[PDB]
RNA sequence: AAAUCUUUCUCACG
RNA sequence: GUGAGUAAAAUUUGG
């Protein structure tokens, strides 16, 4: 009398006609699979140099430079940020700055490589800045050597648009760096590059979450000796420095779209093949149609980088 | 700095991937990609393998288990306002109660017996009738999964409807009482790193490994499939049920409806879509979409490419490959021996996430990783050292704290920065025995529930029925009266005994003090 | 007009597990907006107030784990630790006392844990949580 | 303006 | 701040 799982209804039958009736899918081809060795060095090279070329390089690190010192003080740092925010026409409301946008083009921003900078001894600063600054938008906040300006973008429609963010507004953060690049500002003296980065609320609670030092810690229980790096991350053993390795890293946080995530899994996967399928185990390493923007594009391109420097000095 | 690891790394130290994208691109993709496949012009999902050899489980006992049909997790409940049909996400538990409450019933076990036990589809169970019910159980909801690593461009989730889901769970138990039957490997209770090791025990006579994977996974699972299994296990007319539903399915992306013939929808169904490969043969290790087979010839490697081709398990190309001296599995890295591949593996770091739970986590992330000896004890003492003075350098400003007392942590205004091996022994202050990773929950935890019980999905005024006599048994039946008396005995009895609310039952720190 | 007539409508019996489905307020998940939700409105900074001085002076102090054995390196295995439940008089006591309902009623379950470790001892030891590198055995 | 279909709610009461 | 309406209100986002 119980009920039974394979208890038949007598509906049974109509559902069974109703599915016979419905489509059925086709039989697929046969794969042929050719089983051949891991890519080589100059496959890695040839991915690095197309990227390259399909991309191109940026004059200047962009927001990747802030992690270095702007050489100025506190109170300078923030006169120079208050008064760049007033120059590019910010609205001031409540002691907080606000920026305001009419239409939008559609179109994606223009994306290349970012150069590294020489180090990145305020990573820590930076992320935990970023950190604060989007749950504490609007003025200007302070570390013990660098400062930022977290500004809400909200739409302009009159009178009364907005007059606070919600929890999808987007924030442009805004930081300092040493001059020397088409992003310099001057005022009163001070001369400084201004720097900025569009952030919608998702992203910035990911980047400012990360923890720099305990990961780099974790890194360097059981690592191998890392070689100097030219700005380009080519080998650069006369000139190159050790340091841009932790500004890799850095940039690791900065990527909200972690890229370097999938190239280490198919390195991973690359350096515990004995035999892989023929011309499709490289494609793994194509991930540029994957990610857009200039950040996820430079995080990819030097984690190429890197992985083409381990096959170089430390061959496996 | 990932790929400088002398031992394997999969780069896990990093939060994974996350935006705000809109999921209705990643959605119309995998519909396209379904449809391509039920096309028959890019992989094959006509399943060819015999599965006689799968018990036949028509016997048992129609058994629902309520508790997993209630949770806080999203899905999508069908109403119809004039004709036309809208869908609403709201929580599984909301959800569930509609549900009951259309078809007047007192628990699920009750309903599914009254759908089973019409005479006619068009006979009404309520206010509706087995024919409405499927009809509204074929609407899905499109979101985004995020927070998956390796996966820069996030991948799309569904929310089903709740008699999808009962008649789900059913099939999916039953289903998974089979896989264990079939094989060892399969048992309930098994950790990922033993099922490794079951798996480096099963593959160790033969030469060469294939660490293999599947592409389009879930597409290339047919509804033909999924019934052509629950007939082999004998599912009975449940299992036509959620095939003609699961054929008929619809997806709305955005603000239009789509239909999607082919496939399954993200892994709705993996005990199934698992048994359709481990029915037709024993040489493989099947987890779903992660397989591992062994070979000594190419024959051997064509019969294997075969029986994956005549069982819907399309293999990737691009990820799949042959190893000799390791072994992949539930990405997990293991010697031909069993033994834990050196190196940092799949060891993943901690976000920051508040002043105590971030410590909980990072304790717990480290006994881990020192007990299967990934790293030597110093190690240890030394990052969760570090991770303190970073927790404190974060969180120690008036915003989160405003006390100085000495024992409090470095990151509340404290002067205590305890080690790792005085907080695993339970060798501190009660106030640290929240942040050891068998602890009771940390306030910070504690705060985040509560906030999230308000939240608008989840938000009710009803009278909260807690602190429960442990005898009275979660199936018994209770009325508004019956609720209202149970809470006003509770509070009369802890009123009586000088105190407002219960205090917290910890297990562990109980059985330590008991005599 | 009831709120149990409007959310239960056309039922006026419904089970228990169904009712505490709807005010469920102890589930936790780790999600990137922890840092904004504990700083909105000082909730932490209020929480860790009222702990500190209603809730932290009803811990009992449990003694420190003392016992520990000789430990060797050795093949990666799994430990299976086994944790009974409380009796139905323990469970009864443990209410009454005036503890959370909850807590004492799933403590009731029998557990058991499987944890790999790659260490041993001369015995065949069982060790304790993140211990067994440095010995501590559960003795049990 | 930018990591570009995203930065987009309404109403009642205190 | 509360409550409600909206194929939707951030525990968002399922197996
Ligand atoms: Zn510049």
């Amino acid at each position: 009398g119980v009920v039974k799982v394979g208890h038949k209804a007598s509906y049974d039958a109509e559902l069974r006609e109703r599915l016979l009736e419905l489509p059925h899918p086709k039989s697929g081809p046969k794969p042929r699979i050719e089983w051949v060795a891991p890519p080589r060095l100059a496959d890695i090279s040839k991915e690095t140099a197309e990227l390259k070329r399909q991309y191109g390089f940026f004059e200047c690190s962009k927001f990747l430079a802030c992690g270095e010192e702007c050489g100025l003080d506190q109170e300078a740092r923030e006169l120079i940020l208050n008064e760049y925010a007033r120059d590019r026409e910010f609205e001031f409301r409540n002691g907080g700055w606000i920026q305001r946008y009419t239409v939008a083009s559609h179109k994606p921003a223009t994306q290349k490589i970012l150069p590294l900078p020489a180090s990145a001894p305020l990573a820590r600063e930076l992320l935990m800045l970023i950190a604060r600054s989007t749950t504490q938008a609007g003025k200007v906040l302070h570390s013990d050597n660098t400062s930022i300006l977290a500004v809400p973008v909200m739409r302009d429609s009159g009178k009364h648009s907005k007059r606070r963010p919600t929890a999808s507004t987007h924030h442009l953060v805004v930081g300092l760096s040493k001059p020397g690049c088409e992003h310099d500002f001057e005022f009163d003296g001070y001369r400084a590059a201004v720097h900025v980065m569009h952030l919608d609320p998702k992203q910035s609670a990911n980047i400012g979450e990360q923890d720099f030092v305990s990961t780099r810690e974790i890194y360097k229980l059981d690592m191998l000796e890392l070689p100097p790096i030219s700005r380009k991350g080519d080998l650069d053993r006369a000139s190159g420095l050790e340091t841009r390795w932790d500004v890799i890293l850095l940039l690791e946080c900065l990527d909200s779209t972690r890229v370097s995530q999938a190239v280490a899994q198919h390195f991973n996967r690359h350096r515990l093949a004995l035999s892989v399928c023929k011309d499709e185990f490289r494609k793994g390493y194509q991930l540029a149609s994957e990610i857009r923007g200039t950040i996820p594009l430079s995080s990819l391109y030097y984690s190429l980088c890197a992985v083409r420097l381990r096959m170089t000095v430390h061959p496996f | 700095m990932w790929a400088f690891q002398e031992g394997v790394c999969k780069g896990n130290l990093l939060s994974g991937p996350t935006s705000m994208k809109a999921p209705d691109s990643a959605a119309r993709e995998s519909i396209d990609r379904a449809s391509e496949i039920m096309t028959g012009k890019s992989y094959n999902a006509v399943h060819t393998g015999d599965l006689s050899k799968l018990p036949n489980q028509g016997e048992s006992p129609l058994r629902i288990v309520d508790s997993d049909l209630y949770s806080e997790r999203s899905c999508c409940w069908v109403i119809e306002k004039e004709g036309r049909v809208v869908c609403k996400s709201t929580t599984l538990t909301r959800g569930m109660t509609s549900l009951l409450n259309t078809t007047k019933c007192s628990s699920p076990s009750e309903l599914i017996c009254k759908v089973l036990t019409v005479e006619s589809l068009s006979e009404k169970i309520g206010d509706t009738s087995v024919e409405e019910l499927l009809s509204h159980g074929r609407y899905f909801k499109c979101a985004l999964r995020d927070q998956e690593r390796g996966k820069p461009k996030s991948r799309a989730i569904f929310l089903s409807h709740p008699f999808f889901r009962l008649l789900s769970s059913v099939v999916e138990t039953h289903a998974r009482s089979v896989l264990s039957k079939v094989s060892a490997v399969y048992t309930a209770t098994a950790s990922a790193e033993q099922r490794a090791m079951m798996a480096a025990q099963v593959v160790e006579s033969r030469k060469h490994v294939l660490n293999g994977d599947c592409t389009k996974y879930n597409e290339a699972i047919d509804a033909d499939t999924l019934l052509k299994v629950w007939d082999a296990i004998g599912m009975g007319s449940i299992g036509v049920m959620l095939a003609y539903m699961v054929r008929r399915k619809c997806v709305l992306i955005k603000d239009t409806l789509v239909e999607c013939p082919g496939g399954m929808l993200m892994g709705m169904f993996n005990a199934t879509a698992t048994l359709a490969l481990q029915g037709t043969t024993d040489r493989f290790l099947s987890f779903s979409d992660d397989f591992i087979t062994s070979f000594n010839s190419p024959a051997e490697l064509r019969e294997i490419e075969d029986l994956l081709f005549a069982s819907c398990h399309n293999l990737s190309l691009k990820k799949s490959y042959i190893s000799v001296a390791s072994l992949e599995i539930n990405s997990c890295t293991l010697t031909r021996d069993g033994d834990l591949a050196t190196g940092l593996g799949c060891t993943a770091g901690v976000p920051f996430r508040g002043p105590l739970v971030t410590l909980k986590q990072t304790a717990a992330m480290l006994s881990g990783a020192v007990d299967s000896g990934v790293m030597p004890f110093h190690s240890a003492e030394r990052l969760f050292q570090i991770k303190q003075q970073e927790c404190a350098y974060r969180y120690n400003n008036p915003t989160y704290t405003t006390r100085n007392e000495d024992f409090l942590p470095t990151c509340l205004g404290g002067k205590t920065v305890i080690s790792f091996q005085s907080l695993l022994t339970w060798d501190c202050h009660p106030f640290w025995y929240q942040v050891h990773p068998d602890g009771p929950d940390t306030i910070d935890q504690k705060v985040l529930s509560v906030l999230a019980s308000k939240t608008r999905r989840r938000r009710t005024r009803l009278e909260a029925l807690s602190d429960l006599d442990p005898l009275v048994p979660h199936r018994l039946l209770v009325s508004e009266s019956d609720v209202s008396k149970i809470r006003a005995a509770r509070q009369a009895h802890l009123k009586s005994l000088g105190l407002e609310q219960p205090t917290n039952f910890n297990y562990a720190i109980y059985k330590a003090v008991q005599p | 007009m009831s709120q149990f007539g409007k959310s239960f409508k056309g039922r006026t019996e419904v089970t228990i597990t169904e009712y505490r489905s709807h005010t469920v307020k102890d589930v936790h998940r780790s999600l990137l907006t922890a840092d904004k939700s504990l700083r909105k409105s000082f909730c932490f900074r209020n929480a860790l107030n009222q702990f500190l001085d209603k809730d932290l002076p009803l811990l009992p102090i449990r003694p420190k784990l003392e016992s520990r054995v000789a430990v060797k390196k050795s093949k990666l295995r799994s430990q299976l630790s086994f944790r009974p439940g409380l009796t139905q008089e323990e469970a009864i006591d443990l209410y009454n006392k005036g503890y959370d309902g909850d807590s004492v009623s799933g403590a009731l379950q029998d557990r058991v844990v499987n944890e790999p470790v790659a260490y041993s001892s001369a015995d065949n030891d069982k060790f304790h949580r993140g211990l067994a590198a440095l010995g501590y055995t559960l003795a049990d």
